[PDB]
């Protein structure tokens, strides 16, 4: 049996670095060889008590990749659950009564780990629970840093936008503690900072970061150069526009930059990383989303099967 | 005798007598841990009297041994209780509370987003002493606090 | 051909003891050996003009068990049908155009019953129509009373709640008035009593029943306690707190009741069943709920199906 | 001082005992009507044994004098009791709660609906009809309930 | 002063006999030799936390035709205050700073004697508040009663619909009980009947009342008729179309009635009074609508004006 | 003529020290001796294209005291103008044509000083414009701080909560720098901190200013404790929730306070205030609503009335 084997992906920081390893080499080989009927048989409920269209095509094509059925709904804009009270614990204590794993976003933080407590069995697979985490989206901002960079360890990895609210940078910087000499630089407006429990933590590793006003100051030494969205109404219309918005990209900055450099953004981006920049080859935005299909398949065939073929 | 103390005030068999529960903890400690729902003799003693260390609250229960774990969550709210095992009339063991791993149930998450709000569920916090304080990371939304923004509720 | 190949599963005064019996054994026989490719190259349309999450949801993985497809939709939060006047008999006459079966849930009583005189030679299942049926959940009730107690015959069942406008204590009431020696006991507030048609029908049957105003009263020779919740706005919120709020469940209340008894509610359950009920081996709420994939996929595979391999 | 003992501890000098209290209604006596804030000292026996009722709860709150409409506060929790009224040594006065004509802040309406709940105001009842079984009036949403249902939540 | 000046005015039943006889009698006057400039230079503030607008208007109607001003709101699904966060306690203390009287509607329970403890020395008039009182609408009923009958004494008033629900059938119940030799009888539909407390309290003063099945068994004797709403939301469908050929009135049903009989209905009237009674002599709900006027100009001269001499 | 008349009330910025004074001289003689005549036969508008209610009966109910007309609106989702096509330009355009003088609230900033430019002679007076100005609260938070200290000028002013987007806290801070000797103490959390452009002005003037981090080391030397709302959207539930012990003021937070320190909020107060304070003499948010009143009566009585001779 794999280490994965029937456990619920709730959290980055419960995976560590072996279990980090096996889903990324998992990913590599679903993607060179396919195996589209390895979960047939298998039904899977899609819940989005929270809708996020991106994450749930994702997510659902994986299941249909590996030839498995998906029941599920996409709520925010009503499909009656919680109608009459019904609590979150007797919503999972009756659908774990019939399908295989549940997959499910949800806006408040903890309850995909409150599932846990009422699946049984059937393993719970984290898609987002508020400002918590979403390790489905690190797992697939890793496997794309690996497969265009090489490597996990050793990189020069800058963070620019919004730090203080993006809860993907927060798990990124997590999960890439958990290797080796990686040196980090953030660029944020003061306003959108890093958080000090995520600046103490790669303290007390011994891992070195820096803080930096522009991204023309460190575009030169950079690998991975991963762009969040600030959101314009965590500032105010004038504070946004009032010289924060220079934390955009466009093509002109790019000049310097190392030809092994790529530039990663979880989506939607909206004005920060200019139209231009898609036409050069470090634009790797959109291929990012596609290894979103093997990251997340690469996880169902681990928690769904014993025994891995390959 | 005295310099009164006793006067004939409950000297226990077998029991657990909780002494030095630091002032106004003494009833928190009875809600929150439960103690009274019990059958056996318990007997209580509030704003007692202390030379001995300010003033003080005392709690005897017998016939019950409240110990290793039970006596670690105290920790949090009567620091420097000196909890007494009795098996016949006087002190068996005089343990102190540790600060534990984990504290469960008795706490609230500070995060009004946190599933914990809503639900069946019984709250569970990671107690980590940094220096300065106790965090205390919450089982569900994985938010940190300092035990004095936890403990105000 | 069984008896219930291409039949609308329409009402359950329309199944006879015997239609009911085979559905019965079926769902029995496909729970203990898989028929996960019956319904193979099969599409069946999911039509819930009203939403109920739960119900679709169990319906659907029912059809994915058994090999089909489904295309469908959920609606009160629109899907565009009804659009510019177009009636039921109309939409029904497009969808059955190319479906193999539809399953469909309407606010409407006697949708069903319509579906069914412009669908064809497609059946048609009815999955709710306003207050008057729901068939497939009195399929799920009977299944779970049968398999943990072992017979649907001299049975002593007791309806709690709010038995006057509760839709599944009326057909049980009339699906185990099919079968011999049942003895009801109603408990229910006054202002939500057993309406005097199901009275008469039993009397008329020559059928025992008895109101009692605590479940304490009867406990003790229980077998089947089936709760309702109550709809807290079928009374005003003074009534329901005064003094009509004690028909509600809790482990103690327990404590004499048969080795073999158990509690089922169609669900969401908010406040009438106690929590503390879960752990005791009474609680069959939820393995009621997992029951209703046999009781839905046997009604599937009888419907469609002329034969039946087993 | 006076040889105290526990089984029915003894003499507190000047003050309020609150004997015949029925078990298990002690500490809901203890949180609900507040008796705890006080920097007097309190000495409590729960489930003692005595005078016909077998197992019994005492409360002993050395120089507060609660009386008289404090006293008949205590009416549905603990109507058998006795509230002797202590001054150096000596029980200079014995009485028992009778049932008040009004029971503030103490209960929650059950009607959902009523406004009391949302807002900066206190409960309010009026009771009436003794022993058969008292009903309570809200004073804000005038819905009359039993009280064994307000008593339950 | 005269009794009511600078009181609150929220339950009937805080309203002596006397109290009830002295508003009557000065809307007698005000209707006679109307006093326009009575409240000038006043400021009434109509707050409407749940819309009625024609009890509104009636109110509004009210103050302007003694002169007062006006300021205040409505809500459905609205405008800002008592927000969800700010206390209805701290609306009022408001307001109270700023006006001379509020008259308000709120939708739970108790909401306008919250207000008495927040208004300072501010008069708090209640317009309704959820489903407990109402007294403006029972002081329009009984001046209606009085001045087509003659008195308030030993009438035979029959009031019939919902009186389980009708609050204002509940209130008119123990006002016209503090008047003597009054008989009522009660023709409700079974579910929604008069409740024991408003029975129970009639037998302690020695009142006469019966219950009928239906209006035509107690035309002959009746003196006021009062109709009330029957509320389809708690009834099903076909139950509020089952009941008998029915509870509402034509005028081939008033053909026995006294000469003196008056219909009332506090509107609005859906669907139990047809068309035709309109046009008979016993139709009186939209002159007991304009009485409206006399009543709460009543109400407002006493609360705020010493002493009238009109 | 008064220096005020005709004259548009739209930014703090634009009124010298000597027009706050005398607004506040006008208002303190309204408020003893009222005249109630003053604007017979005027027409204001309160034109709220944003519904504060809060805000609109206090300038209506200011509009009726000095006797004048009022036609209007609020539109929270609702009423017609500025439409969506029709201009804020072409509404005022066509309302200055009906009315003597227009109070607006509006969503955006500057729509005020657009609407001067389109009223014609009729004065715009602006109750409040996106994140831009409220000059009639900053009128009545002086009137209090006049009122209360006895002077405006050498005050030791505590403003605390959110500095950053509190509106009024901008205005009050440019009000009351045209005093002399005043000494301000900052107590936020650094993420709502006073912007620099407050304190770059304060330091030009040599005023005294200092940042502190709990009101409990201010408490001592302080006559005003400004608190603010903090506006729990930009801030995280747990950031929200982690601040100190944090900045919510109680009574025993007072046991300090000097004899003459008044508590002020502009309100509503759902939970920096605890009820507890509201019973102290240090409170005074409710009488700083009333002052509302005399406050905007001044306003409208000079910028509508030649010269004022109470
Ligand atoms: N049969 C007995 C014996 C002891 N005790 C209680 O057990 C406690 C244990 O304290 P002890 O070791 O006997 O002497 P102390 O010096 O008071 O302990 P500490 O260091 O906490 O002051 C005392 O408070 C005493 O009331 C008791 O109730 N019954
Ligand atoms: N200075 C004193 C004197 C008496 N007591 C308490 O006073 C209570 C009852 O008063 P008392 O009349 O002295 O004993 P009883 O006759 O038993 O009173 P009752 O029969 O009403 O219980 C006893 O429980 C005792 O604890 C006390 O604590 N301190
Ligand atoms: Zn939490
Ligand atoms: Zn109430």
């Amino acid at each position: 049996a794999n280490p994965l084997y029937q456990k619920h992906i709730i959290s980055i920081n419960d995976l560590s670095r072996d279990d980090l390893n096996l889903v990324l080499a998992t990913a590599a080989k679903l993607k060179a060889n396919p195996q589209p009927e390895l979960l047939k048989h298998k039904v899977i409920a899609s819940c989005f008590f929270e809708a996020s269209t991106r994450t749930r095509l994702s997510f659902e094509t994986s299941m249909h990749r590996l030839g498995a059925s998906v029941v599920g709904f996409s709520d925010s804009a009503n499909t009656s659950l919680g109608k009459k009270g019904e609590t979150l614990a007797d919503t999972i204590s009756v659908i774990s009564t019939y399908v295989d794993a549940i997959v499910m976003r949800h806006p408040q933080e903890g309850a995909a780990r409150l599932a846990t407590e009422f699946s049984g069995n059937v393993p719970v697979l984290n898609a987002g629970d508020g400002s918590n985490q979403h390790p489905t989206q690190t797992l697939l901002d890793l496997f794309t840093i690996q497969e265009t960079q090489g490597r996990l360890d050793n990189l020069h990895v800058a963070m620019v936008g919004d730090l203080k609210y993006g809860r993907t940078v927060h798990s990124l910087t997590q999960a890439l503690a958990k290797f080796d000499g990686n040196r980090f630089y953030f660029i944020a407006p003061d306003a959108l900072a890093m958080p000090q429990y995520i600046l103490d933590m790669l303290d007390e590793k011994g891992i070195a970061w820096s803080l930096h006003s522009s991204i023309e100051e460190v575009m030169a030494e950079v690998d991975i150069l991963y762009m969040t969205r600030v959101q314009k109404e965590r500032l105010d219309p004038s504070e946004y526009a009032n010289v924060k918005a220079q934390f955009v990209l466009r093509a002109s900055d790019l000049h310097n930059a190392k030809a092994n450099m790529k530039v990663l953004h979880p989506l939607p981006r909206v004005d920060e990383i200019a139209t231009d920049v898609d036409k050069t080859p470090h634009a790797w935005y959109f291929q990012q989303a596609g290894n979103g299909i093997f990251a997340r398949q690469a996880l169902l065939a681990l928690v769904l099967n014993r025994d891995l073929v390959l | 005798m005295t310099h009164d103390n006793k006067l004939q005030v409950e000297a226990i068999k077998r029991g657990t007598v909780i002494d030095h529960i630091p002032a106004q903890i003494g009833f928190k400690l009875l809600s929150l841990f439960k103690l009274t729902e019990t059958d056996q003799r318990i007997t209580i003693g509030l704003n007692l009297p202390s030379g001995e260390m300010g003033r003080k609250d005392l709690i005897k229960i017998e016939n019950t041994f409240l110990s290793e774990d039970q006596v670690d969550q105290l920790a949090l709210y009567a620091p420097q209780a000196t909890v007494n095992r009795i098996d016949n009339y006087e002190v068996v063991g005089k343990s102190r509370p540790s600060l534990p791993e984990r504290i469960d149930n008795v706490l609230v998450c500070p995060n009004s987003n946190c599933i914990s709000h809503a639900e069946p569920v019984s709250s569970s916090f990671a107690v980590r002493k940094r220096a300065n304080d106790i965090a205390l990371k919450c089982k569900y939304c994985e938010k940190e606090f300092s035990h004095n923004v936890v403990l105000a509720n």
